[PDB]
């Protein structure tokens, strides 16, 4: 079936960056967009932005913008999102999604900021 | 319009470990609703394809037979369309 | 543009409940767009009903979707326990079309 499949658990201090890591299968992974969402413990979800995996091209919220890098290696079916000058308050867990739709969602990355 | 199938074409098909050119089933149904796609470069009016192929279900598709790229000056072009090989034939128009 | 959703709702078990989504003329009001997402804790989201009113193929048709002005509204019927879980409204991401998502509302069953 169609799986997105994520790296691990990251822990990070403020100040640095993370790359969280999104492989797709069970469908072509240049047929769709890829979106990035997040969710800090007990709140809500927030959109971050999508990538087009055929152009390379990307649209961020506002809030990421200029800290926010989505990019993409077609030949291994992976999306990645780095985030950088980190802050405690970027702890969150960091999920890909499938299309505009988001129809179908990776297991989640948590990025703790302590 | 009803989308069967696309035109395929792969530059990257040796890295991408795919066929270079051929026809692309995309598999729709009365609830899956499909799209082709073409993307490519412009390098001062030359034309170089980056891939064609199948798009899944996308609001930015609905309803266009014509594959057009409506994005003012962008690095890499793209445009979506409904209809079989609608992909075949692309257009800028800012 | 924001979207609100009530923080929370309660219902018995059995019976119908609505979650509304209310956006702008601009975005709600303008577009057919908007999805309902389900989410247990610690859990990924999981998509229940796209682009108003459609619904995937694996979804109970417990849940439907409709809109009304700029509210659309997700309508779960037939209460159970295992629908007890976090509901959030979105909007379609890609190309043109920016994301944002409603801040969720807890739906509670009573016992
Ligand atoms: C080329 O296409 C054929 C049929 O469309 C398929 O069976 C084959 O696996 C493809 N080759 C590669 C390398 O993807
Ligand atoms: C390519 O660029 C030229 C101008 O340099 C423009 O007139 C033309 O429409 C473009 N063609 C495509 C298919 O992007």
């Amino acid at each position: 079936q169609v799986q997105l499949v994520q790296s691990g658990a990251e822990v990070k201090k403020p100040g640095a960056s993370v790359k969280v890591s999104c492989k797709a299968s069970g469908y072509t992974f240049t047929s769709s967009y890829i979106n990035w969402v997040r969710q800090a413990p007990g709140q809500g979800l927030e959109w971050m932005g999508t990538i087009n995996p055929v152009s390379g091209s990307t649209s961020y919220a506002q809030k990421f913008q200029g800290r926010v890098t989505m990019t993409r290696d077609t030949s291994i079916s992976t999306a990645y999102m780095e985030l950088s000058r980190l802050r405690s308050d970027d702890t969150a867990v960091y999920y890909c999604a499938r299309g505009g739709w988001f129809d179908y969602w990776g297991q989640g990355t948590l990025v703790t900021v302590s | 319009s009803e989308t069967q199938e696309c035109l395929f074409f792969n530059a990257n098909w040796e890295k991408d470990r795919t066929n270079q050119t051929g026809v692309e089933p995309c598999y729709g149904d009365k609830d899956k609703r499909r799209h082709c796609f073409a993307t490519w470069k412009n390098i001062s009016g030359s034309i170089e394809i980056v891939k064609q192929g199948c798009w899944l279900d996308d609001i930015n598709c609905y309803d266009r037979t014509d594959c057009v790229e409506k994005k003012d000056s962008p690095e890499v072009y793209f445009c979506c369309c409904e209809g079989n090989m609608c992909n075949e034939k692309f257009s800028y128009f800012p | 543009s924001a979207l609100t959703q009530p923080a929370s709702v309660s219902g018995s078990p059995g019976q119908s409940i609505t979650i509304s989504c209310t956006g702008t003329s601009s975005d709600v009001g303008s577009y057919n767009y908007v999805n309902w997402y389900q989410q247990h804790p610690g859990k990924a989201p999981k998509l229940m009903i796209y682009g108003v009113s459609k619904r995937p193929s694996g979804v109970s048709n417990r849940f439907s979707g409709s809109k009304s002005g700029n509210t659309a509204s997700l309508t779960i019927s037939g209460l159970q326990a295992e629908d007890e879980a976090d509901y959030y409204c979105g909007t379609f991401a890609g190309g043109s079309y920016y994301g944002v998502f409603g801040g969720g509302t807890k739906l509670t069953v009573l016992w």
